[PDB]
RNA sequence: AGCGCCGUGGCGCAGUGGAAGCGCGCAGGGCUCAUAACCCUGAUGUCCUCGGAUCGAAACCGAGCGGCGCUACCA
RNA sequence: AAGCUCGUAUCAGUUUUAUGAGGUAAAGCGAAUGAUUAGAGGUUCCGGGGUCGAAAUGACCUUGACCUAUUCUCAAACUUUAAAUAUGUAAGAAGUCCUUGUUACUUAAUUGAACGUGGACAUUUGAAUGAAGAGCUUUUAGUGGGCCAUUUUUGGUAAGC
RNA sequence: GAGAACAGAAAUCUCCAGUAGAACAAAAGGGUAAAAGCCCCCUUGAUUUUGAUUUUCAGUGUGAAUACAAACCAUGAAAGU
RNA sequence: GGUUGCGGCCAUAUCUACCAGAAAGCACCGUUUCCCGUCCGAUCAACUGUAGUUAAGCUGGUAAGAGCCUGACCGAGUAGUGUAGUGGGUGACCAUACGCGAAACUCAGGUGCUGCAAUCU
């Protein structure tokens, strides 16, 4: 039913403003590391990297209702939400990259 | 060269018009040009076609009907130095003097002569020809180009302004006349006065006698063999004008070694087509000589 | 699921002739028609302003208004258990003329011709036309025409 | 015979394709204003290659048309700096030829080292009086059988004229 | 599965062939149609022998095919392989459909491929020697059992495969006006062009015997 | 049978039109008496197949292959 | 059912004559699109193999494609062509011809358009057959589950589906 | 198809053949070649006032469309649109 | 009757390969000051009809030409079809009666006609 519908909605909606939230704020305590402690980095790599797998989750989530579920009013917000999903996976992506660089990898090597 | 075509291509072809194929026509333009307002039942829509070869122009009108287009008057560039000009007779003088002198001769012919006299005070501005009140409206013909560019200063534009100024109502706007220019947005009369009378063709000749004697020689022999002087230009176009005003009648050849000579006489060169015994005996002689194996 | 919209099953009907594609030409855009007149729809492809629908197409009416490039048709058609009158706004492209019409027309000339002879001289009128009647005693000539005594074949297979 | 179905020049291409935009292709263009004394045009792409490195409505080429005397000039410098000997592959079967020649220094101007090398083709048309046949717009018309020049026609008038040679085919 | 050809028989359907509205249909069991010596000439083989049809009916693609076989079994033990040439006439264009709750979207998958046969149509030709009547007949008889209605032999009197009874073939082959293509003739006609007419058929438009 | 999902490196998985990565494995060097651990590097793909749209995709849209999961109820 | 206006040239579930329109059946594929069988002749500065080969815009053979001329079979959503049956219109008096009146429309124009005045036209008033009256209006009932047979035809193996 | 340095299967240029085998926003079917396609120039008629007509049809509505009339405009040398 | 301008029907007119074309007319052609348009006076614009050439265009003819068109008692009254039967046949389907009636195939013939005006040995 449209109801029942409606109220998965508002619920994906609701987990994916607090993931959103709980994501940023690993982002912040990321970027003021202090980073003489790569052990606290790594951690919060996976921890971030666990926090954008449940975005992906819930991203796949929308893909599917906005593809066939005839969600009916609400296209907005689920597209808004899926730009803050993917704005957060490109964040991701950039410091995931940013720690994989080896300082003397070829890639590193050609271009700073 | 193995691009034969195929015989289902040849099948599936279809022609196109003749006009078209022999790329004389635009079949958009002229069916723009004469498909009629369908309350008005009968009245032709009169085209004042005007069409250059290399050595002539040729001015006429001409309705549209079932059977075919008919004419209602025609002028010629070569009937030209019968009145004024023997030399120069595809320059945009001879034009504007081909439209001045179909406009005569269609109205002449119309009967709308004792009116609508036109300018007779060729001045190179821009006028239509206004309707005289309690009498009998302007003509009215519509400019076929055909196939040539809507360029600024064109010969066909100069006949146009020549039939305007002799009296036919053509409509038209003064953005193709010369001396156009765009920028100000208005029109030179001097520059069109100037070219009325051939200012162009003239400071040409002055510009060639100053500059280089051999080519003003070789361009112009026919002006040297007349003693037509560089600045007689405009008087010799002027006294033209005057001849078109006077005498706007057709007046044919004299017509020497009549129709039926020229039908029996002048071309027995036309190769007869043969029949079909004469055909069967080419065959059977191509036969004979073909005949082995070599 | 169902579709009835304005050109549907009309493939066929709004098809082109056979190399006949192209510009339509200029007889039938000078042929004049006026008020009271009869015509053929048959619709042109080509144009596709002012087309008819395709009830109207191969239909005979009398043109009773005309105007800056179209004709006002007058049809009658059968819907439920009466003729309904309908006035359609059709181009020259699409309307032709009827020759039904103009061999009435030189009927009626021939006619009036025929009874003017026949006042001036004064017998035999015989105006109105006589449908094809019984043949009359004829003669035929066996003088070289024997005639060839025919008899049915047998049955031969040719495959 | 050959009353005035005598070949002439048409018109001569000059075309360089740098293959990519901005500085290189503003040089060309100007290697070609003193080349060829006149404003060249700049030819765009069609489609994207990706192992090309182009892309879609990107300007890539730069063309000039000359025709006439000057064509005639440029296209004696182009054989002279190719040593009058061209390829039979070198003359196609329409009886236009053309070649590319590399390090454009070897004719005319000199180096102007805020420019720099541009090899560039030459292309080069032939049509004997009278193609204004197919050309123009009124009455069109394709040319006769003993016209439309061929590969031996053309190849005669760069051996009669130029003491040119080619090569084995 | 194998729903029978009594069921699949008489043609009660349009033709619902393979087009681009009706895609993933299986493909038919027969692959050759053309069998024996298939490069011998009509000079080899003059007399043809057809089994036709009495019945408008459809015949599967499997009936074609085993059919095909027997007969091709019987007459190479018995005649051998290149005693014959057997040319099978009709091609399975033909999906029928299979339907495997109720009625309800009752429209079926793709099931078969059949050869829909119209009366006095020929179903199988074989060109032979005159001497191999016999065989060719018996091993069309074969061809009868398997395949199902009603069907004839028909002794065709047209050289080989091709037209143009024996008499008039005949007088063809002595003019000069036939030519030996692979597997077939190519004829003299009198509206080609002469030159190439001249090139093609030397032996009409020479004096030769 | 219907519906839905999935198919990406050797394995488990991410991947949004400018376009292929994570971890563990694998290879080379180092450290060690030696092997793991550790350090410095490198390589790795028919993106299930086929076709199409697009200037272009693994992504968009369609056909099949393979593997899962849900429903199959009232008598 | 009530009728009403006329019985005064009106209409036919019909035919003929004339003129249209159609894209089904059939036919066709050495005609376009798509499918499809088999050989033949060729072409590779340009498919994959081998051989003579150092290779060669070299050579020989094998197999794939591309072209040419043929061949076998097909198409509800292919078609040049194209029926039969059904289908529109016309067969006049509200018609035709001649002359000249209106207009603010139209034409270069008493030029046309539409409507007219006044004359002419008949033996049949312009094919056949039949008319049982023709035309028109108002009001209201019941019905709005259908089924069968010939022929055409869709789904289904088929069905008293 | 035949050619031209890098440049090859595909970059750009040139010629020849090319009845449309391309393109026309999208489904499919029609239509279109000095165009209805591609490029360039100018524009806002995708405007105002209500009527008549066609399709669906009860000859109701909605939607869509057609042909005019009265204006005001755009474009074009103009007919026109 | 040829040619030119404007056309009607739109292949009997098209396509391929050759040959011929007196006169005139078209055409190719010669030139860049002006109006004008281009990368390029090639197209277009303007000027001259002069320097020349029928080489092309165009016109006509030829070809057991391709195509197209017309006709046939050529196929064929065949395929198909309207109506009828307490006709046949298990059926599929098929004959008959009264009517209509093709297409491909084959063969034969043909390869633009014509209107208004102007001009031409
Ligand atoms: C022969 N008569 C009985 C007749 C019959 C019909 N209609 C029919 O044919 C019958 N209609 C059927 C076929 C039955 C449906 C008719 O229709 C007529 C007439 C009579 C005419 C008489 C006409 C006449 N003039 C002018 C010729 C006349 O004297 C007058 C008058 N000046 O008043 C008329 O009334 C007259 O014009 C007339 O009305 C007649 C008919 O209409
Ligand atoms: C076809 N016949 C039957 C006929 C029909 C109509 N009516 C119509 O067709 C009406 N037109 C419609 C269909 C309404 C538009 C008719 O109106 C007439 C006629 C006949 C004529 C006969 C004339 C004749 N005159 C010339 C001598 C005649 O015999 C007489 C007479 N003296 O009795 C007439 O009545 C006659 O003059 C006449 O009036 C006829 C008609 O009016
Ligand atoms: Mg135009
Ligand atoms: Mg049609
Ligand atoms: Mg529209
Ligand atoms: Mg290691
Ligand atoms: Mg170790
Ligand atoms: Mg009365
Ligand atoms: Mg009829
Ligand atoms: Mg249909
Ligand atoms: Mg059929
Ligand atoms: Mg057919
Ligand atoms: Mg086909
Ligand atoms: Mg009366
Ligand atoms: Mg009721
Ligand atoms: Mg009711
Ligand atoms: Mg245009
Ligand atoms: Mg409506």
């Amino acid at each position: 039913s449209q109801r029942k519908l409606q109220q998965d909605i508002d619920k994906l909606l609701k987990k994916v403003k607090e993931g959103i939230e709980d994501f940023d704020d690993i982002y912040e305590k990321f970027q003021s590391t202090d980073p003489s402690n790569s052990s606290h980095r790594e951690k919060l790599e996976s921890d971030l990297k666990r926090e954008i797998k449940k975005l992906q989750k819930h991203r796949d989530q929308i893909k599917t209702w906005l593809s066939k579920e005839d969600v009916k009013d609400k296209q907005s917000v689920l597209m808004t939400n899926r730009r803050l999903i993917e704005n957060g996976m490109e964040r991701f992506k950039s410091v995931e990259k940013l720690m994989k660089t080896k300082q003397f990898s070829k890639e590193a090597l050609t271009n700073p | 060269q193995k691009d034969a075509k195929s015989s289902a291509y040849s099948s599936r072809f279809q022609t196109p018009f003749r006009r078209r194929r022999e790329g004389k026509t635009d079949y958009y333009q002229r069916k723009r040009l004469v498909t009629q307002h369908k309350a008005k039942y009968n009245t032709p829509k009169y085209r004042l076609v005007v069409r250059f070869t290399n050595k002539d122009i040729i001015c006429q009108i001409i309705s549209s009907t079932i059977t075919g287009d008919v004419v209602l008057a025609a002028a010629y560039s070569h009937e030209l130095p019968r009145y004024g000009i023997t030399h120069g007779l595809t320059n945009w003088a001879a034009a504007y003097a081909t439209g001045l002198l179909i406009a005569r001769r269609t109205l002449q012919k119309l009967g709308l002569d004792e009116t609508y006299k036109g300018v007779e005070e060729v001045e190179g501005e821009y006028e239509l020809t206004e309707a005289v009140e309690d009498g009998p409206r302007p003509f009215k013909v519509f400019l076929d180009i055909g196939l040539q560019r809507t360029t600024t200063g064109a010969r066909v534009f100069g006949a146009l302004k020549g039939a305007s100024d002799g009296g036919l109502y053509v409509p038209h706007s003064e953005n193709r006349f010369p001396g156009w220019d765009f920028e100000t947005e208005e029109i030179d009369p001097e520059l069109l006065r100037s070219y009325i009378f051939g200012g162009h063709v003239s400071q040409y000749m002055e510009e060639l006698a100053d500059d280089d004697e051999e080519r003003f020689s070789e361009l112009f022999k026919g002006y040297l063999a007349d003693d037509i002087d560089a600045d007689s230009l405009e008087d010799i176009y002027t006294s033209a004008h005057e001849a078109i005003r006077a005498d706007p009648a057709f007046k044919p050849t004299e017509k020497k070694f009549t129709k039926e000579q020229y039908a029996a006489e002048s071309k027995k060169y036309r190769q007869t087509k043969l029949s079909k015994e004469e055909r069967a005996a080419r065959v059977a002689a191509k036969i004979a000589a073909l005949a082995g194996q070599q | 699921g169902k579709s009835h919209g304005y050109r549907s099953r009309t493939r066929y009907m709004f098809q082109r002739d056979f190399r006949k594609h192209g510009a339509v030409h200029l007889s039938t855009y000078l042929k004049v028609y006026k008020v009271g007149d009869i015509v053929d729809i048959k619709a042109n492809g080509s144009i596709q302003k002012g087309m008819p629908h395709k009830f109207y197409q191969g239909k005979t009416g009398v043109v009773y208004n005309v105007t800056k490039s179209s004709v006002g048709v007058i049809i009658n058609k059968m819907v439920g258990n009466r003729y309904l009158e309908k006035r359609l706004n059709l181009r020259v492209e699409h309307i032709k003329h009827s020759k039904c019409r103009q061999e009435f027309l030189e009927r009626v000339k021939a006619n009036a011709a025929k009874r003017a002879e026949a006042k001036a001289q004064g017998v035999a009128v015989q105006l109105k036309r006589q449908p094809a009647q019984p043949r009359e005693s004829r003669i035929v000539s066996t003088e070289g025409n024997v005639p060839q005594t025919l008899a049915p074949v047998p049955y031969e297979t040719f495959i | 015979q050959n009353p005035m179905r005598d070949l002439k020049i048409e018109k001569l291409v000059l075309n360089i394709s740098v293959g990519e935009s901005g500085d290189r292709l503003t040089r060309a263009s100007k290697v070609l204003e003193q080349l060829s004394g006149q404003t060249p045009v700049q030819s765009k792409a069609r489609y994207t290659v990706r192992t090309f490195g182009i892309r879609r409505n990107e300007k890539i080429a730069v063309h000039v048309t000359v025709r006439g005397p000057k064509a005639e000039e440029i296209l004696e410098r182009g054989l002279k700096v190719k040593e009058y000997q061209l390829r039979d592959r070198n003359f196609s079967a329409t009886g236009n030829f053309g070649f590319g020649i590399d390090e454009h220094i070897d004719l005319g101007i000199k180096y102007d080292p805020s420019i720099g090398i541009f090899g560039m083709d030459f292309y080069v048309v032939m049509n004997r009086p009278g193609a204004r046949v197919t050309r123009r717009k009124r009455c069109k018309g394709t040319v006769g059988n003993s016209h439309k020049t061929t590969k031996e026609d053309t190849v005669s008038w760069f051996k009669q004229k130029y003491d040119a040679d080619v090569l084995d085919k | 599965a194998r729903r029978p050809a009594r069921c699949y028989r008489y043609q009660k359907n349009k033709p619902y062939p393979k087009s681009r509205y009706n895609r993933a249909v299986p493909d038919s069991k027969i692959r050759i149609y053309d069998l024996g010596k298939k490069k011998a000439t009509v000079d080899e083989f003059p007399l043809c022998v057809h089994l036709v049809s009495n019945e408008l009916e459809q015949l599967s693609s499997e009936a074609l095919e085993a059919a095909r076989i027997c007969a091709n079994k019987y007459m190479t033990t018995v005649s051998g392989r290149d005693a014959f040439h057997l040319r099978v006439r009709v091609h399975p264009f033909h999906v029928l459909r299979i339907n495997k709750q109720g009625m309800r979207g009752a429209w079926g998958k793709p099931h078969g491929l059949a050869a829909r046969v119209d009366i006095g149509q020929i179903i199988f030709s074989v060109r032979t020697k005159d001497s191999n009547k016999d065989v060719v007949v018996e091993g069309l008889r074969r061809a009868r059992y398997k395949f199902p209605g009603q069907q004839k032999i028909i002794l065709s009197k047209k050289w080989g495969f091709t037209n143009l009874d024996r008499p008039e073939y005949l007088k063809k082959r002595e003019a000069g006006e036939v030519k030996d293509d692979g597997a077939f003739v190519k004829f003299l006609s009198k509206k080609g062009s002469l030159e190439n007419n001249i090139r093609e058929f030397p032996e009409y438009f020479a004096a030769q015997a």
